């Protein structure tokens, strides 16, 4: 017999998963090197792109990224959405970049154990075995548009934007935040979010593409039948492009503030 | 020890 | 390869695990059912018996359950029992019901693998997974003493009245209260406990059968000789033993306990010959 | 069919860990021993030596042994290492005792899943897993350095001189602490530490062989080459030395681990003089 | 940081 262990799937993932730091500019004399928050990313591929929370490198000057084989880098911001709290990073490194495996014909089913890859704390690259608790939630909002896999993987401040993998090493989602505060005086423990792998690569692509997201039975609070030519959802108006019009004459665009 |  | 998953168990226990809301009158100002408190159950057998947390349905106007394919229903509280914190509701469904899989020769041990199913601070139904810890437990803080079953599995606000099961489904106990905030020391990380699944189907039946539990009590709580009631005002003495109670050696004590408790009043039983009464409110 | 469980590694490596308790004379005014902490101990080999956390054993007037099987031994200090926060105690028993196992082959990695063995809170011994989190660790903040294992298996109070250990039931570590972290904001959930057993493994015939454990003071602090964070000692009075390089040390490309080993009173070849080794404070 |  040998020792139970996912050692595979921290392997194959883990030197994917980098350290992320957000630096600003401040008033202490001119420090302009002080860390403001940090965080973890995923190397999504070879061309240098990284996925991480939109919170952990808002109002930063310099995005570090940090690789578990050494390496440090520059970032470039190359985009972000404040609706799914995800963000694009770009590091040029030739001489070639751990990647993170992606397996798109994977259905994640609850009970699936996980493990989060991150930086908790800063005390470097740690490890945390769970299950996938739940699908399709909202999470910690007061109700937009996304769904979050919920995980009993423990994940801290630093875990912010890694990897949440399966035990092949199967990026299952971004781990975005940890359910807060309570009501009566109790801690929850064992509650966590993540951005679903699916969502987050749908936002990336976007991201690289548009320099960031272009957003676009059913009645409106009289009723609507169906939309552009499809039964009624309120979801595929923002998958159509702005300036695009449907049936009476409605115009779509931009999904500001 | 017992209390029944 | 295939993904490491305890999604079965999830498939054959998840379904028969519900919502409970502990309704109230006029919790503003106006009579009107308000929810005061959340909660879980399982549903035990297809009659529609579900068992869930005692404290989970106390002062209760209204307790409505909700099943995880969509259904609601308003249940009839069929008894509790507040020395083990269980409660049995009953809902009258027409159209089949899932059930939890019980298996009664499965003997929980040290170390298995499982999972914690509830409606954690009413965010929809949660899995969570650990392992039992212990079994036999909460004796070093005796009042109305019971059996336990430890476990890491996360159990939050909202998880009681819910159940643990193993790798295979089965159910091994009904998720209670969870050790918090200590004293002013900290918070306990991991640190769960659950009504053994033979414990609280005992107590189910009782509770199906009597509205209540009937417990066997005589008088000689002592902390098997009496060592300091209405049973020992005809043929007890003071500070003497006694080797068979209903004439039957059960060689300690903790046995002629339960054995006594088991025993329904008025039977009469010799000690002599007292007459059982029920254990005290 | 049967159920996922770590009850095998339970099995093999629970009855060798023990429930340490701390008592004193001088806490209570009337002079009767009394805990003033407790913690859990690794029944090491049959000669009753046992590894354990040296702030669970600090200043105690008797240290208490209970074994899983209910037998109860005073026991001995035999040392202690604040650097590593390592104590060894020694029970005299006869009739065997129960040890903790051993594969000094087997190398932990990260991912391995790992049974924490221990007392939480008194509550009796209890099991909680997770998985070996991290190797080579513990903060960017040392002072003296020594290394752990990182997990998240639930570590609480009183799970302190535990074992930490593998499916197989093999020795892995021993809990040391829970990083509760350094002030407030949130309480870390799921982030452990524990000494790796081949540290704990030297460290202990270290104690028992020399009653503490004897490492290697030349004399050089800082903040390779000579730093710039405290002033040299010794370690000047041979080798000249205030803001200067060091190439390799005693024959080998320089790294404290040999230096601390050295042996104490030993003329050593330092390139970029002959410094001789001394003692620790 | 060090101290040898």
């Amino acid at each position: 017999m040998t020792p139970a262990s996912y050692n595979l799937a921290v392997r194959r993932a883990a030197p994917a998963v980098v350290n992320v730091y957000n630096r600003g500019l401040n008033t202490n004399s001119h420090n302009q090197l002080e860390i403001r928050t940090l965080g973890s990313g995923v190397i999504m591929d070879q061309r240098g792109y990284i996925i991480t929370n939109k919170h952990v490198i808002n109002d930063a000057d310099q995005i570090i990224v940090a690789l578990q084989d050494g390496r440090v880098f520059e970032a470039l911001l190359v985009g972000s959405d404040s609706l799914t709290d995800l963000a694009v990073l770009k590091i040029n490194a030739t001489g070639g970049l751990p990647t993170i495996p992606i397996n798109a014909r994977r259905v994640p089913h609850i009970g699936d154990v996980v493990l989060a890859i991150g930086n908790p704390y800063n005390l470097g690259q740690t490890i945390t075995q769970g299950i996938i608790s739940a699908t399709g939630r909202i999470g910690l909002n007061p109700t937009g548009r996304q769904n979050f896999l919920q995980t009993d993987a423990s994940i801290n401040h630093g875990n912010s934007g890694g990897a949440l993998v399966n035990s092949l090493g199967e990026l299952m989602g971004i781990n975005t935040l940890s359910f807060d505060k309570s009501n009566d005086g109790e801690t929850p423990e064992g509650i966590g979010f993540a951005i679903p792998f699916q969502l987050a690569t749908k936002i990336m692509d976007k991201l690289i593409r548009d320099g960031r997201v272009i957003r676009g039975g059913i009645v409106v609070n009289d009723l609507i039948i169906s939309v552009d030519n499809k039964p009624a959802t309120m979801d595929q108006v923002a998958e159509i492009r702005p300036g695009s019009v449907i049936p009476l004459q409605v115009t779509i665009q931009e999904y500001p503030a | 020890v017992y209390q029944f």
